This record gives structure tokens, C-alpha cells and sequence, in this order.
């Protein structure tokens, strides 16, 4: 996990002075509990936002927003710990809001936001805001968690994002499987702007039967920077079998961003 | 040693994330699984997401479950810091815990 | 900060990698300055998964399962009593997944 920039982060607002310090997700209030703990946050909401780095690339960011509860515990609220947990790896990332001033009234409801947590496509996270000090042992919770589910690169806004593009979300191979003279198939496609290898999987089937009568894997070595966006057609010979006519051909890219797990592209040839 | 000195200023060694990676596999796996939140306010880390296999068998090509194969969990023995009472010192304990991190499809013997 | 180092009671107290359709190899990571001292890193055997015949299935993807874990590192070095807590990313095993295919 990461923040999109290491820029001077601000958590201050009129009526409140605070700096966003970073934290080890192991808070000092958990090591050393205090008797008077603040109450829980309210109305935690996480939305999908998109942002640009000081350089230029666009990233999908998590927009965390919460409000404070109306009780007097506000006086004892020292700050908040914002935490992102990826579920697949059990990776955790924290940032802490440190209230330099004391919140006394509730005249106008206090609302907070944090939009620096970079999030990845087709991923599920557990974002949580933990009011500080954290509770005493066996005390009432004082935090709010929500799961965030980021869409895949097929999402309208998502495919134009840096991680998506780098895994070829905008790559259009104009796959053309051509049936040729004497048991031969010519398969053409236009390759992407990355020096990583490719593969061709040809699988032949009978008409209306999901059993492979012939299978072949063909290698395309990593291309030169000049060879980028240019076409690479390969002619492969089929098995001799009157019946083994349905051809399914697919291209596998090996972009650094995804390696073996890149999105493949299939094309099928018919029979009579 | 029975009792040790631990500096909880967690040093993060997980920084080499330079080439791009990761996706959610629990649904795409041939040994698919479900996620279960394991929370304990008294231990660091507080919440741990574990996996529980969906089936005894594995999902075939047609998508139906093949019982000639086996969805098995990938377990991992993990360190956890547990905060004590207060009463009965020490203040913290360091414990080993078994966790299911995902599932794999294996050939039975 | 000021840093809070604490008193911790040390209360401490085998297959599949070969049998999986997505098999993996385990690599020994030794560090005498660390606890656990020896930890095993999985690295997937193939790019594809394996079919019944034992050959590599090119239509499936052998993919790693990783985890962020806690370890103790001796601070100062060689100390018998003092350590510092560290986070580290580790590969635990491999799973077999169906690839994302777009048709035309
Ligand atoms: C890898 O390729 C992608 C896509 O490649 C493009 O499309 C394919 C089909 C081929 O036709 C390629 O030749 C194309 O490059 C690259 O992403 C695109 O990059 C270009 C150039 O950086 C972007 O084009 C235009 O972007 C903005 C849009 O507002 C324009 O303002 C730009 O014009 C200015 O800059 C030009 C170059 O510096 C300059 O010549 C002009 O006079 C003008 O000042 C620019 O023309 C395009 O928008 C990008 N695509 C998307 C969807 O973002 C990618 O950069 C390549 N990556 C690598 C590592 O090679
Ligand atoms: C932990 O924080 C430091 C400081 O960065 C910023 O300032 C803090 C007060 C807080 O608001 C942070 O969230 C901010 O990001 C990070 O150090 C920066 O590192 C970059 C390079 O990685 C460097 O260019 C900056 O100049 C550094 N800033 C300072 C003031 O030292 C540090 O990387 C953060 N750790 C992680 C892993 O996010
Ligand atoms: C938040 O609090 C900050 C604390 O002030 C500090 O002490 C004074 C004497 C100055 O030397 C100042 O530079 C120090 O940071 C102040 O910046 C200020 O009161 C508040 N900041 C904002 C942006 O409102």
C-alpha cells in the first residue's frame, strides 16, 4: 500500500489545529491505556476517487470521510488513526491525525476527510478510522471500519488509470485468425509498447464438443523498442483431422505489471 | 529468554513493491475460498483476514466441483503481540498463532 | 516518541507444495539476528498450473499467496534480551487461477 505523494499533508480546518503524522499501526495509547477515552466516529463513508501525482500519472485513490458524535467525550479526543488493510496479503498502512488544539463545543458538526491512500484495481480493502486514545482493555470500541471494494480495469474511469494502462488496459491487439491453404492457420496481432515476451495458445476442437483434439503453444520473445506497436503475424500448422476444425487462438502478454496473470485475448475460427 | 525487551517502533521492511503485482484470487482459484475477519482488540495486529475453503473438492473447467481433487488451506504459523490484563505481569506476551492465508488444489494420496 | 519499548513474556509454545496443481518450491531464509531465525519462502514451480498427466496446463495460472508478517530483530545487534519489532512481506504458497480472457 502507499500514499500518492509525500507532500505536506494537512488535517487542520477552521476551529482545529492538527498535523497528519505517520504511524506504525501499533498506537502508543494501546501500549499505555488511559482511563478517559473518546467515543466512536460516526457515518464512515469511503468513495472511489482518482488523483494525479506531482509528476503526472493518475491513480485510483480511497476517499475516507467521517463525522464525530455529539457527546462531551470530544474534549478527550486527541486525534484519529486512519488505517488501510489489504485483505489478500494482510498488509496494513497507517496515517495519524494529531489534534494540536482541543475541541470543546459541537456548535458546528465536525467532519473529516483523507484522500491519500492509493488503492489498486480489483482489490478489497478494510479501511478503518480509530479515535485516539484507543479504548481501555475490554472497553467499548470507539472505532469504525468499512470494506472498500475497488473495480477491475473494465470500469469506465479505471482503464484510464496508471496501474490499469501498465497492465495493457488500453492495448488493442487487432487479432485476425486466417484459415489458409493445406492445414495451415495464420494468426496476426499488433503488439504493445513493452519489452516483455508473449505466447499463442491454439486449441482445436470438433464442431460442438468441448474436447481438445489438438493443442499448441507458440513463443514470441520480448520485442525491441522500435518493434513496439508493430504487427507480428505467425503461421502455425494444424493437426491433420477431418473434424478437428473449431480453432480457438489466444494471446498471452507478460507485462511486468501482471506477469503470467495478464488479461488474455481469445479469437475463434469456425468450420463449414 | 523467558522475558524480553521489545521496541514497538515497528520497522517496516516491506517496501520493495517497485514492480506492479497483486489481485483478488479467492473467486478465480480452482480451490476458491471465503474471507473471515479475525479481530481481537487486545492483540497486535487487531484484525487478521483468514480464508476458509469453499469446497472439499476443486472447481473443474465446466465450473462444477471435482471430488477427485482437494481444496486445502495454506496455513501459516504467525507471531502476535497480545496485551495482558492488567493483573498478572508481564504487560505483553508474544504468541505463535495458526492462520489460513488461502487455498490450494491438491492431488490426494 | 519518546519511544516505548516494553517487557514481553516469550510464550512461544509439512506438505501440499508438491501435491498442488499450482506446485511451489520452498527457499530457506536464515538470519541469526532474527526471530523466527529460519523462515521458508515459497516460489511457484511453473507459470501455468499442472494437469492430471503432470504436464504444464497453459490455460491456467500458478500464482503466489503473500502475507505481511511480524518478526523480531535483535536491537542492538547480537543482543540476547533486546529486539525491535519488524514487518515483512512473505510468499506462503501458490494457488491455481482461471485467467481473465476477453473474446472477439
Ligand atoms: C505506450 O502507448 C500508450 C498509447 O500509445 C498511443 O496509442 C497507440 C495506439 C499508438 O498510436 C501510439 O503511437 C500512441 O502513442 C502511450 O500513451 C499515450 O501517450 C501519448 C503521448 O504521450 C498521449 O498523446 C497525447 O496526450 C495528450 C492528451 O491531452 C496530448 O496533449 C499530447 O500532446 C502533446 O505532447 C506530444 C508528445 O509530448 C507532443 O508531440 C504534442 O505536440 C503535444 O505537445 C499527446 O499527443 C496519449 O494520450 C496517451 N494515451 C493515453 C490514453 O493516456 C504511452 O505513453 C506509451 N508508454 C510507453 C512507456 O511507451
Ligand atoms: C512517513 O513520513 C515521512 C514524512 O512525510 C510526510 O510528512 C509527515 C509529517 C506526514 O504528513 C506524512 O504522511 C508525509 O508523507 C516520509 O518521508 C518522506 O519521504 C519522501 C521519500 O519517500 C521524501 O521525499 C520526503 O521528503 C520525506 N519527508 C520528510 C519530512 O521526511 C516517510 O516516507 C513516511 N513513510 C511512509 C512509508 O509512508
Ligand atoms: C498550529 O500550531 C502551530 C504551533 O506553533 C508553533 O509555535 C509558534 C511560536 C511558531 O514558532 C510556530 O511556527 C510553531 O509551529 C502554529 O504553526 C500555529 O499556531 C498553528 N498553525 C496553523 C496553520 O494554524
Amino acid at each position: 500500500l502507499r500514499l500518492l505523494d509525500h507532500r505536506a499533508l494537512v488535517c487542520s480546518q477552521p476551529g482545529l489545529n492538527c498535523t497528519v503524522k505517520n504511524s506504525t499501526c501499533l498506537d502508543d495509547s494501546w501500549i499505555h491505556p488511559r482511563n478517559l477515552t473518546p467515543s466512536s466516529p460516526k457515518d464512515l463513508q469511503i468513495q472511489l476517487h482518482f488523483a494525479h501525482t506531482q509528476q503526472g500519472d493518475l491513480f485510483p485513490v480511497a476517499h475516507i470521510e467521517w463525522t464525530l458524535q455529539t457527546d462531551a467525550s470530544i474534549l478527550y479526543l486527541e486525534g484519529a488513526e486512519l488505517s488501510v488493510l489489504q485483505l489478500n496479503t494482510n498488509e496494513r498502512l497507517c496515517v495519524r491525525f494529531e489534534f494540536l488544539s482541543k475541541l470543546r463545543h459541537h456548535h458546528r458538526r465536525w467532519r473529516f476527510t483523507f484522500s491519500h491512500f492509493v488503492v489498486d484495481p480489483d482489490q478489497e480493502y478494510e479501511v478503518t478510522v480509530h479515535h485516539l486514545p484507543k479504548p481501555i482493555p475490554d472497553g467499548d470500541p470507539n472505532h469504525q471500519s468499512k470494506n472498500f471494494l475497488v473495480p477491475d480495469c473494465e470500469h469506465a474511469r479505471m482503464k484510464v488509470t496508471t496501474p490499469c494502462m501498465s497492465s495493457g488496459s488500453l492495448w488493442d491487439p487487432d487479432i485476425t485468425v486466417e484459415t489458409l491453404e493445406a492445414h495451415q492457420l495464420r494468426v496476426s496481432f499488433t503488439l504493445w509498447n513493452e519489452s516483455t515476451h508473449y505466447q499463442i495458445l491454439l486449441t482445436s476442437f470438433p464442431h460442438m464438443e468441448n474436447h481438445s483434439c489438438f493443442e499448441h503453444m507458440h513463443h514470441i520473445p520480448a520485442p525491441r523498442p522500435e518493434e513496439f506497436h508493430q504487427r507480428s503475424d505467425v503461421t502455425l500448422t494444424l493437426r491433420n483431422l477431418k473434424g478437428c476444425c473449431r480453432h480457438q487462438v489466444q494471446i498471452q502478454p507478460f507485462f511486468s505489471s501482471c506477469l503470467n496473470d495478464c488479461l488474455r485475448h481469445s479469437a475463434t475460427v469456425s468450420c463449414p | 529468554p523467558r522475558t524480553v525487551m521489545v521496541n514497538l517502533n515497528i520497522h517496516n521492511r516491506n517496501t520493495n513493491t517497485n514492480p506492479k503485482r497483486s489481485s483478488d484470487y479467492y473467486d478465480r482459484s480452482t480451490s476458491p475460498w471465503n474471507l473471515h475477519r479475525n479481530e481481537d482488540p487486545e492483540r497486535y495486529p487487531s484484525v487478521i483476514w483468514e480464508a476458509k475453503c469453499r469446497h472439499l473438492g476443486c472447481i473443474n473447467a465446466d465450473g462444477n466441483v471435482d471430488y477427485h481433487m482437494n481444496s486445502v488451506p495454506i496455513q501459516q504459523e504467525i507471531l502476535v503481540l497480545r496485551r495482558e490484563p492488567p493483573h498478572s505481569p508481564n504487560s505483553f506476551r508474544l504468541e505463535k498463532i495458526l492462520v489460513s492465508v488461502g487455498c490450494t488444489c491438491v492431488t490426494p494420496i
